[PDB]
């Protein structure tokens, strides 16, 4: 349709006009660049719109402007998000650096979360996602935003248990559960976290899991009443006899009563495989 | 308990939202006045009884209680929903105002720089 | 009697379900919307402060 | 689902509080600037 | 009624005096006084005349050096004409949308696109015309990363296409939204429904491939098995395997006993069952 | 990692440069009368030093820089930025040194209330009460701060926020074995909350607590108070609370400790009990 060709031609004309204006040597050039990038965005030419945005941001930063420069850098980053993830990462890193320089820690943490998200979803990398999530959690905890920090720590612990050693998962789950028990609204969920921790201990050895569950049961009396406690006690007893059939029966019955996360399935499969 | 906590804290959120709306309106009015002045400067049972026995009683009674509680939840939950809708509208209504406010200062500042030279 | 009571209970459960989904989606939309306003107002206040500071410095330089 | 709704609502509330603090700061500064402008215009005239 | 006549007379007099004043620097005062006259007409509630005066004042403001005021007056005139000739309101709102897009505010442009699509579909019978506006708004929202609004627009357009018998677009949109919701930690509970709907649309093409589609949905989403929708649809397909009308009628009656079926679902069910 | 050493070294260098700048500022002013440009620039360096120290996880250095900047900008007659930096100290020293944060927040509160900005003063008072409560068991200061914040909020007509402060005050006072204040606050809030559409559902709970807080005084007045509450709020009868109180009263009327304990255990089994309720029940059982 007319949109593609017309907007592309107008964008090229505006880019040439801004280039000529700077060739005379200034805010007018930045305005022309911003308008041309906007029309590029309308034209669906996702690529090369971030290029114009970056050029405008650099030109504006040339005259000591930092706020609008950071906003346009973030704009170019999100524009490149779909067209080119790597340059989106770079633009977001620049914006994070500047925002941290002015000390707007919430914006930096949000951008770190976005960076971790793009890294984990499109590209394949867990360590970078873990580091970015940890940085965002540290920023938020410094800003005492407890819920976001808890979410980030839970995600990091989940990934660490998924691939990394279980000590990080043990620590994070224990800390989060301990913080959660006292909370009036959140107390009900606390059990969950504790349960997860216990399972990770089982991956190391049965005796470590036994001592950990004993300590948790002592610490949290309600945990004794949890169906989870009964399930782990039964599973540990079955494992202690090298009897796989009881293991399978208990797992199947528990799944029948309630569906599985597919994380518990993975951990239980790992534990069963090592029963020998 | 979760339902009740949600209701009370939603009420608090609504109060805060009204407060911010009032503050924003005050900001807009003061900004307009200042700009103009500066310009001028120039049910019988639930379980069939195959064998009766005490076991069949408590079961049924539990169900009874359950049903009653569910009833309450209905009304409870319904009420909560209403609140959110109102908040939605009010929230929208602030953006426009605030946005306009911002725009004003921009042009105002631009004008404050264009009259000088 | 069994059918009536059981179906009544199931219908009530379904009603609660549907309306909870509706309200939670509305809450999600509201959350995005509030996220937007925060940054809007922050930028507005920062820019007005900057502009008024420029005004003070300029007028004091001229007087 | 009830437990799931709870924390969304709580987060919304705290975030509203932060916005409210920002708005109070903005309005206070606006009032002070208005007073300064009144002083300047009245005394210079 | 006295009130209508009094307000009409007052607004007529105010607009006449505004015209005299403008006919007598002057552009700003003329625009302001015309705005006041149009507001008084709005209080007089003569929608056609009030909207005409509002749009004339908007054009005069366009004559004045300002854009935001122009767009605001345009949207106000469109709202006033909402209860008048749809073409004029559509044109004014389209101009306002263009003016908003030119500034880069895509969110308000998408909102206005949705509004004009809504008036187009509700007032006139043209549905395909509203499809274009809905798709444009959905694209704008997706570009701005507003997933909820894009999902709403996609659902509406998919439902309209399914009603229009373009089952391919409907099935694609339904499957995409269902899988996207399934991925999200929240809204997952609703995902099942989307899948179910798709099956019905897919049944319009044939019955044999419906079995494969339901098996694919089952393996992709095991929880869908426990949903009453899966049981109902498999029972309906099995009953349809034999040319007996009573079986599916009883099944649908049993399902309807719990919850009332919507008009779209009932129409689709009648279409499938009658043939 | 590199962060600690690098940030520390750069922050020390920048802070020393700022100290030299402020040292030379007096000479510049005496010899040329440069004004406040040097002082403003020094304050900028100091604020940057504080923020970098915050990034470097060295909270004490950031707090010291914030306090210095507060003092310097207060010396420039800018009480608003001085109060902002006082609150910066209050929130930076909060973890490094709670005591310093206390006085910083008192200074900020005094500055703010000087202009009548009561909401910010009430928020700071609430933060200080929280600081007192979380670390120290000096309940009395927390009660005083909460009462002051509640009074400020009531003077601002912002209801539903002073209410929570009054509930906290009453709950803490009830722990000190002074029951009249707790009874009065609980009954007042309950009677206020009956009429609210949204809060109505919760109102009953308050009454329960009051009656329990009225139980330690004596049995007879608790019985009569139960009658008074029930007649005013008939729906209260439906709640399990009335049944539990009636059963406990009946058990205690004949010194039947076993029945009382069994009923308490059953109720806890159905719903876990709170530490406050557990303590109150244990105190009552002593009789």
């Amino acid at each position: 349709g007319m949109d593609t060709s017309g907007k592309q031609a107008e964008a090229m004309a505006l880019l040439a006009e801004a280039e000529r204006k700077v060739k005379n040597s200034i805010e007018e050039a930045c305005e022309i660049y911003a308008r041309a990038a906007n029309m590029f965005k309308m034209a669906k030419n996702w690529s090369a719109a971030g290029n114009a945005f970056c050029q405008a941001a650099q030109l504006h930063l040339q005259l000591q402007s930092k706020h609008d420069a950071a906003t346009c850098f973030v704009d170019a980053g999100n524009a490149f998000k779909k067209a080119d993830p790597q340059e989106a990462i770079n633009c977001l890193m620049r914006a994070i650096e500047i925002y941290t320089d002015m000390g707007r820690f919430t914006i930096a943490a949000k951008h770190h979360i976005s960076i971790a998200e793009i890294y984990e979803t499109e590209l394949v990398d867990v360590e970078k996602a873990i580091a970015h999530y940890e940085q965002s959690a540290d920023y938020y905890k410094g800003e005492e935003s407890n819920s976001s920090a808890n979410k980030c720590l839970l995600k990091v612990a989940g990934y660490a248990a998924q691939l990394e050693q279980y000590q990080k998962a043990i620590d994070i789950y224990e800390q989060v559960g301990t913080s959660a028990m006292d909370s009036p609204l959140l107390k009900y969920s606390a059990k969950d976290y504790f349960f997860k921790a216990a399972l990770c201990h089982f991956c190391i050895d049965m005796l470590n899991a036994k001592l950990a569950v004993q300590k948790y049961e002592e610490l949290f009396p309600a945990f004794s009443d949890s169906r989870e406690c009964k399930l782990m006690k039964k599973l540990l007893e079955a494992h202690e006899e090298q009897n796989v059939d009881s293991y399978t029966e208990s797992v199947k019955e528990y799944d029948s009563i309630s569906r599985l996360d597919q994380w518990l399935t993975t951990m239980l499969l790992r534990i069963k495989k090592t029963i020998q | 308990d979760a339902g009740i906590r949600t209701l009370v804290m939603l009420d608090e959120q609504g109060e805060q939202l009204e407060r911010i709306e009032e503050g924003m309106d005050q900001i807009n009015k003061d900004m307009k006045e200042a700009e103009k002045n500066l310009t001028d400067l120039g049910s019988g049972g639930f379980i069939r009884r195959v064998t009766n026995d005490a076991r069949e009683n408590e079961m049924d009674e539990n169900l009874e209680q359950v049903s009653g509680i569910i009833g309450n939840l209905r009304h409870m939950a319904l009420d909560m929903g209403n609140e959110i809708d109102t908040q939605n509208r009010q929230i929208d209504r602030i953006m426009e105002k605030a946005d306009s406010n911002k725009t004003r200062i921009d042009e105002a500042n631009q004008r404050a720089t264009k009259m000088l030279g | 009697t069994r059918h009536s009571e059981i179906i009544k209970l199931e219908n009530s459960i379904r009603e609660l379900h549907d309306m909870f989904m509706d309200m939670a989606m509305l809450v999600e939309s509201q959350g995005e919307m509030i996220d937007r306003i925060e940054y809007n107002v922050e930028h507005a206040v920062d820019y007005v402060e900057r502009a008024v500071s420029d005004t003070k410095k300029a007028v004091k330089y001229q007087s």
